[PDB]
């Protein structure tokens, strides 16, 4: 990571050149919308055609193989078990399930191969992008097992050594399709490439098929029994794991060093003069790399050459020697071949450690958020620090991080795994989910779920009453009720609310009663909302209070309608006109001077609404008739409460 | 790999600009054929002409797009000494998707009598504003009270930045406590003038917008200002496109009562000033999320510069307007 | 749990229960539903209206009843209804008309519309193989069943529109979604056809003959965690979990025993929270069966003793090893069930788990209601 | 038949019931009634060849015999046995209680219509298996070995010896189900 940045990019327009266009820009979720235009350029052209291609530039454009949407998948599964499962250290363990996951790792990354490698050879066109991307993703592998067996699990000699030969054997394929060449062309059992194929079993370490070679060789022949008897001893004397590693380094490396001085001295005693195969093989065995020099051309490279290197003349390596070791072997392959690659210098910094150093390598080669980030992870949850290996500039967890989030986030539905990324943020991942999910639609079930518990949980309803208040003016859009009165009591708003009450009020005014007093009563009648809706909830139930008709909780009711004070004066108008029936019995809820009381309170309103407007004059001609009703039902009225009055005078004397 | 032609749209005189959906789909563009068009990228890969009717008869020029969670308007700028605000109603219930919509004209835009610069919207956090501005130095701020009625603008506040103000950004709050910012950038189109960036703050204490800071190093007629998105933090960056790449950092340094009253000390620190353009900037534009500048140029020239780890932009996306984009550099996630 | 010993008496059979299109939300549902029951009094299709609603509406508290609001009569039997739109409700009939209405979402009345005809084809004589499964993807609707058709319409239809009838004429089963637009299938042979509304693409080539067989299955649904996870359970005895994206890919196998797997349900808030009705037991609710372990869930199951007013779940402390949903080899039995009978010889026939309120059509002529399964 | 194998053996016991004796009385009749029609039906070695109608065109299925149909799900996997055992294990937990039900009587009839049935059905395969070697397109057919030795989800094991050792515990009158036992 360096001052400057890259390259200009943005791939030549087929066309253009002689017009005189430019190129203007639209934001959106990581995916930029490229409109062709005519503003401020040099020159001036107009006459333009239509056609619907929209020019969408993204760098996740890799996104669209099925392969890499499997590995991000089983990658994001690999990720939330590591997290749920990186609580407690303990070491042996930790490293237990560290190489488990590993080799995990490794079985879904050859059935990711696998898979790719079918659908390479299914298309056609695409191939050389395949090769491409198989070639990357290989050298990939290769850091990835070189840090797994170095960083990962530091194996000292014997376990290492036995790592690094099955490395060996399962990155060398060739010597198969050299002998399946050798018995294929010209005879079976007799070649010009069949020493060659020989030697390349005795170093890949496969005796079990270098005997059988030897002993074809020797019925073939007529005078080569002897000399492979001599090479099965030398097989035999040569040490393998039970020597060393778990026995004695010591032990080890003095038994290779007795197997070198008698092949020296077998070399050395001159039956080696004729067969130059196998004097060439033996050459080889020693030490000596002339043969290799010669036919470099099928030494592969110089990785296996260094390996080749190790096996030979290293039983005991150091890391120090090692890097001096793998500079002179690059030194001596540049010298006969150049290769104007960085694969080299990548590994050449892996093998001098810096892991800092070879992550900003790699970024500013290639960029790939997800293996760095998964490998820092994987170093931090050892519970190991070192002044070598700590990041630098700004947070590169929480860069990771963000940019792993924008990778799901520029794509549909599969943004639901970038949810569990900021549970580990310092109270700034729910900024940067909101961010990005408070300009796009949310039509799903589950999804909006997760984010409504994650949001609960974090303890932030800013953006929640958002949506809530979207989604309450959404069902309000379609007269909703049941939905709508679930969205308010979720987001306890308080405009939206008088506006549904408004307008259930002007739906009761237009249709003249009200049929739907069942459909809002399943999420109230305790909770106190506010004002408005506890008054239009009482007067919903007043409806079946008066529909069953009882004088005292119906003169209750209607004495808290009056003192309530927050409705128009129609609805008190034609309380005051079907109540009348209801007091009409000689009854003593209520005294005369509490009804009085409330009859003065309705007949001061009604004044105040005369001075203010006018009492529905303009909606309806009905003035004079209301005035009338009123009239005639108050003297009703006092005529009722004097003759009570009388009675209870009576009754009292 | 991308379908790249040398014709696009159907405008046939110089299309001006263009403008998205926060939430996709649907667009809009602005042209010099006095006709806007609205189009629908559906999800098979096609945009097709939705509708195109006239809106204005002087050029239009700038186009606006809200969310739809507090109504779907659109507010257009136009060299017609005047601007107005159209709306979509849908008709029927919700039967089957969405019934008969209809672009209408609910309410006209007043207070427009010279160049109208810009009239985009405002930050919710206090209320949902609209700032009303022009070529004379006066911000004007409405609100719609009633729900009900679009057409209802009431006026509660009208400052004089004098000068000649161009651009203006918002800074929204970061807290309960703490007040919306908001940048001018006039354009008196003449450099010697010292003097055209302003700042100005929500002061508790005067429930008003007073000049909060000015600064007087940028001299220069200022064409675009961009803060950056909010992160819960307290310093501020802006993006401050004139003739060349200006980035600055604003920190604060006393926020509290007693040493600051109605002005704040906070320091302007440039932390860009590159000129890699030999030319000039119009416009800059910020990304969504705060890591991605864009920006053209006169001589049809479009950098987009991308963040790094030491708050530093350099040229990622280098496109040519008149020849064709040289260069290929994808880093890729 | 909080099931409590009040029952009503309510004689009313289900057989089937869809309601309002809720968006932007999956425990919450409204409290009017539209229930396509077995023989209330005949085989149709009626309106109750209650107070269902999520996380435990506060009014109506334990056992309550619901309200006929409209009933319609539906001809032949209800197998499948699921909402378009917002105001479509589509029925299957087991005697070839699907039915379709355009009821009004707020008046609480059912209106009569169009029908879909002409679902047995056959030349010479005439076989009654109609479509079982159906599936919306707004605005279209797909109709699969043991047959091999596949009828496909879109918004606003009374005739057929496409009648796809490949080579691969299978015995379709039970449906399912992946995302928007994908949808699976699982047949009455024990293959799986993932398709999507751009492009169909059978590929029913996922044969498993080693750790879990391929007896033909039943029900499927999706998992409450990431949506593209999905679990089917049919007449082999294993609720398969599967982590299918757009390939075919197990996860968990749970070898169930005394049990058919006729409907699986799942609960939100809460997705390690799994039920299965069926025709072959009791009651019986799962509590590890896409998940780990739940301790303290044992000592019932079957018709013996119950475990409610408490649910414990497992303690989460300082751990060295991952646990999460797995649960492969089909070697096991019932870990974890929740005895949801009362000690009654009672014969069930649908139970909707949708959310933490719980609705239980038996045949026994009875009622059953829980507002809470887990605290 | 389909309605006999759907609706009966799968809700006749575990249903709405305010008796004890009605799922006994049902379960007797039906035992009762399947035994009857076992031993009416028979068999015959015409029922092997390909009975495809093609008469006119009349291309319809294979119109198996329902007595030949019941007979292969007998033999093949089939939830009969699992009633069967069912039934003993109720029979085992009336008898050892020791109380005056008037089930007694319908529960020895119901078992030895049972084993009057195993012994038929054994009978009749004993036959049957010579006539399916030279038929086309044969059934999966399961020894009573194996339906006898499967592992049942109650003890990793089958119950019928169980069964059969309680019923010599209890043996008050219980003489011709031993003896059809040992048969």
């Amino acid at each position: 990571m360096e001052e400057l940045d890259v390259d200009p990019a943005e791939t030549p327009i087929p066309g253009l050149g002689q017009q005189n266009r430019h190129i203007g820009f639209s934001w959106g979720p990581g995916d930029l919308l490229l409109y062709e235009t005519l503003y401020q350029k040099q020159g001036n052209s107009e006459t333009a055609a239509r056609c619907p291609f929209m020019y969408l530039v993204r760098s996740d454009e890799d996104i669209y193989s099925p392969v890499l949407r499997k590995l991000f998948n089983e990658s994001h599964s690999i990720f939330v078990g590591l997290q749920k499962s990186a609580e407690e250290a303990s070491g042996k363990s930790r490293k237990a399930q560290l190489v488990q996951v590993s080799r995990n790792y490794r079985s879904v990354l050859r059935a990711c191969m696998e898979e790719m490698h079918t659908l390479s050879e299914s298309t056609r066109e695409t191939a050389q992008k395949y090769i491409s991307q198989i070639s990357i993703l290989s050298a990939m592998e290769l850091s990835w097992n070189l840090c797994e067996i170095l960083f990962i699990e530091s194996a000292p000699a014997g376990p290492l050594l036995i790592l690094l030969l099955e490395w060996v054997r399962l990155h060398v394929c060739e010597v198969d399709n050299i002998v399946q060449d050798v018995l294929r062309s010209e005879k079976p059992t007799e070649h010009e490439k069949f020493w060659d194929g020989v030697t390349g079993y005795v170093l890949q370490g496969r005796m079990n098929e270098a005997r059988q070679l030897l002993a074809k060789e020797a019925s073939t022949s007529a005078s080569a029994r002897s000399m492979c008897r001599v090479l099965d001893d030398l097989l035999k004397k040569m040490p393998m794991l039970h020597t060393g590693g778990t026995q004695t380094l010591t032990e080890f490396e003095l038994k290779w060093q007795h197997w070198r001085e008698e092949c020296e001295r077998h070399l050395q005693n001159g039956t080696f003069s004729s067969n130059v195969h196998m004097e060439a093989v033996c050459r080889v065995l020693l030490g000596d790399e002339e043969v290799l020099l010669e036919k470099r051309d099928l030494m592969t490279t110089w990785y296996h050459f260094l390996v080749s290197r190790l096996l030979f003349k290293h039983p005991t390596v150091k890391p120090t020697e090692l890097h001096f070791y793998a500079q002179s072997s690059l030194d001596m392959f540049l010298a006969g071949d150049s290769c104007p690659e960085p694969l080299d210098n990548i590994l050449l910094a892996a093998f001098e450690f810096d892991i800092h150093q070879v992550i900003k390598e790699f970024s500013i080669v290639s960029s790939n958020w997800w293996f760095v980030a998964h490998l820092t992870d994987l170093l931090d949850h050892c519970q190991l620090f070192q002044a070598h290996n700590l990041y630098f500039g700004a947070n590169m967890r929480e860069f990771l991080l963000l940019d792993y989030a924008s990778g799901l986030f520029s794509h549909h539905s599969l943004w639901q795994l970038g949810v569990d990324y900021f549970d580990y943020c310092p109270n700034l991942g729910r900024e940067y989910l909101k961010l990005h999910m408070e300009r796009i639609p949310l039509s799903t079930e589950k999804k909006a779920l997760k984010a409504l518990r994650i949001c609960e949980q974090r303890q932030m309803t800013e953006q929640v009453r958002s949506i809530c208040k979207t989604m309450a003016m959404q069902s309000l859009c379609n007269r909703r009720l049941g939905s709508a009165l679930s969205w308010s009591i979720r987001a306890k708003d308080a405009a939206f609310a008088t506006l549904i009450s408004d307008r259930f009020l002007k739906e009761y005014c237009e249709r003249g009663n009200f049929t739907d007093l069942d459909l809002i009563d399943n999420l109230g009648s305790a909770m106190l909302l506010s004002d408005r809706l506890t008054f239009l909830g009482k007067y919903r139930e007043f409806h079946r209070m008066y529909s069953q008709e009882q004088f005292s909780e119906a003169a209750s009711l209607l004495l808290s309608l009056m003192t309530a004070r927050i409705a128009p004066c129609s609805f008190w108008l034609t309380l005051l006109l079907d109540a009348l029936p209801l007091l009409e019995q000689k009854q003593v809820i209520f005294s005369a001077e509490q009804t009085y009381e409330l009859m003065r309170c309705l007949e001061d309103r009604m004044a105040a609404k005369l001075e203010s407007t006018s009492p529905d004059e303009i909606q309806k001609q009905d003035s004079s008739i209301d005035n009338t009703k009123v009239e005639m039902l108050r003297l009703a009225l006092a005529r009722n409460l004097a003759r009570a009055i009388v009675t209870e005078g009576a009754l009292q004397e | 790999m991308f379908v790249a032609r040398s014709i696009a749209a159907d405008h046939k005189d110089l299309i001006h600009d263009v403008s998205f959906d926060f939430h996709g789909r649907r667009m809009a563009t602005c042209s010099s054929d006095q006709s806007v068009k609205v189009w629908d990228k559906s999800e098979n890969g096609n945009w097709h002409c939705t509708a195109s009717w006239k809106t204005h008869s002087g050029s239009v020029w700038r186009v606006t797009w809200a969310h739809p969670e507090f109504g779907q308007v659109l507010a257009s700028c136009s060299f017609d000494r005047t601007a107005a605000v159209w709306e979509e109603i849908v008709g029927e219930s919700n039967d089957k998707l969405r019934g008969q919509s209809h672009w209408v004209k609910r309410t006209t835009l007043v207070d427009s009598r010279t160049s109208v610069t810009d009239v985009k919207f405002a930050p919710k956090h206090m209320g949902l504003m609209l700032a009303t501005c022009s070529a004379d130095g006066v911000v004007r701020i409405y609100e719609a009270p009633d729900v009900m009625n679009l057409s209802q603008w009431s006026l509660q506040h009208e400052i004089s930045c004098k000068l000649s103000c161009s651009c203006i950004s918002w800074n929204p709050s970061s807290s309960r406590a703490h007040s919306p910012m908001i940048a001018v950038g006039s354009d008196d189109s003449s450099p010697n003038i010292m003097g055209k960036v302003q700042i100005y703050e929500y002061n508790e204490n005067t429930r008003k917008y007073a000049k909060a800071e000015t600064l007087m190093s940028v001299s220069d007629p200022v064409h675009d200002i961009a803060f950056a998105p909010n992160l819960g933090r307290s310093f501020h960056i802006l993006a401050v496109a004139t003739k060349d790449v200006r980035i600055f950092t604003m920190k604060p340094l006393r926020k509290e009562l007693s040493s600051s009253g109605g002005v704040t000390k906070f320091e302007i620190h440039t932390v860009a000033q590159f000129d890699n353009h030999n030319s000039q900037v119009w416009r800059v534009s910020w990304n969504i999320t705060g890591t991605v500048l864009a920006s053209s140029g006169d001589d049809g020239t479009v950098r987009l510069w991308k963040a790094n780890y030491m708050d530093n932009w350099k040229c990622i996306g280098v496109l040519k307007g008149d020849g064709n984009p040289v260069g290929n550099s994808y880093q890729g996630f | 749990m909080a099931d409590k010993f009040a029952a009503k008496f309510v004689s009313h059979k289900i057989s089937r229960t869809r309601w309002r299109p809720v968006s932007a939300s999956s425990l919450q549902q409204p409290d009017v539903f539209a229930t396509g029951s077995w023989d209330n009094e005949e085989n149709k299709v009626c309106v109750w209206a209650t107070s269902d609603f999520g996380a435990t509406s506060l009014d109506e508290e334990y056992q309550g009843d619901p309200k006929q609001l409209c009933d319609i009569k539906h001809p032949g039997d209800v197998m499948d209804m699921q909402f378009l739109d917002k105001e479509r409700i589509v029925t299957g009939s087991s005697t070839g008309t699907v039915t379709i209405f355009r009821h009004h979402e707020n008046n609480q009345t059912l209106s009569v519309n169009q029908r879909w005809e002409q679902a047995h084809y056959h030349v010479g004589s005439n076989m009654r193989a109609p479509c079982t499964a159906i599936v919306c993807s707004s605005p279209e609707i797909v109709s699969v069943g043991e047959d091999g058709r596949i009828n496909c319409f879109r918004a606003e239809s009374r005739d057929v529109l496409r009648t796809i009838d490949d080579a691969d004429s299978s015995t379709m089963h039970g449906v399912t979604f992946l995302r928007t637009t994908e949808i699976l299938t699982v047949n009455s042979v024990g293959q799986l056809k993932l398709w999507d509304l751009r492009k169909q693409g059978n590929d029913p080539t996922q044969i498993f003959s080693v750790t879990g067989e391929r007896v033909p299955l039943h029900c499927v649904d999706r998992h409450p965690n990431q949506q593209h996870v999905v679990a089917t359970g049919g007449q082999d005895g294993m609720l398969c979990i599967w982590d299918v994206r757009h390939g075919k890919m197990p996860m968990s196998l749970l070898n169930a025993h005394e049990a058919e797997m006729w409907e699986v349900h799942f609960h939100p808030s809460n997705p390690d929270h799994l039920f299965t009705c069926s025709e072959d037991g009791s009651l019986w609710h799962w509590d590890a069966s896409a998940d780990s372990e739940k301790p303290t869930f044992l000592l019932g199951g079957r018709s013996t003793f119950n475990i409610s007013r408490s649910s414990i779940a497992p303690p989460n402390a300082n751990q060295s090893l991952a646990c999460a949903w797995l649960s492969t080899d089909p070697t096991k039995g019932q870990l974890e069930i929740t005895n949801l009978l009362p000690s009654s010889t009672l014969s069930v026939n649908s139970l909707d788990v949708l959310g933490q309120n719980l609705v239980c059509g038996t045949d026994a002529e009875a009622i059953y209601v829980t507002r809470r399964l887990f605290s | 038949l389909q309605f006999l194998r759907d609706t009966v053996f799968l809700r006749y016991r575990t249903r709405a019931y305010r008796r004890a004796a009605e799922k006994w009385e049902v379960a007797e009749a039906v035992l009762d009634v399947f035994y009857k029609l076992l031993k009416d039906y028979e068999p015959q070695p015409e029922d092997f060849v390909d009975q495809y109608v093609e008469l006119q065109g009349e291309e319809r299925v294979a119109f198996k015999p329902p007595g030949f149909s019941l007979m292969h799900h007998l033999l093949n996997e089939s939830p009969m046995l699992e009633l069967c055992l069912s039934l003993m294990e109720e029979g085992v937990t009336q008898l050892d209680t020791y109380a005056p039900f008037p089930g007694k009587k319908h529960l020895e009839k119901a078992v030895a219509y049972c084993f009057m049935l195993l012994n038929l059905t054994l009978q009749k395969e004993n036959r049957f298996m010579d006539l399916l070697r030279e038929s086309h397109l044969s059934m999966i057919v399961t020894p009573l070995e194996q339906l006898l030795q499967g592992i049942n989800p109650r003890s990793k094991k089958a119950d019928n010896v169980v069964n059969i050792a309680r019923y010599l515990c209890h043996g008050n009158s219980n003489a011709e189900l031993a003896f059809e036992s040992a048969k």
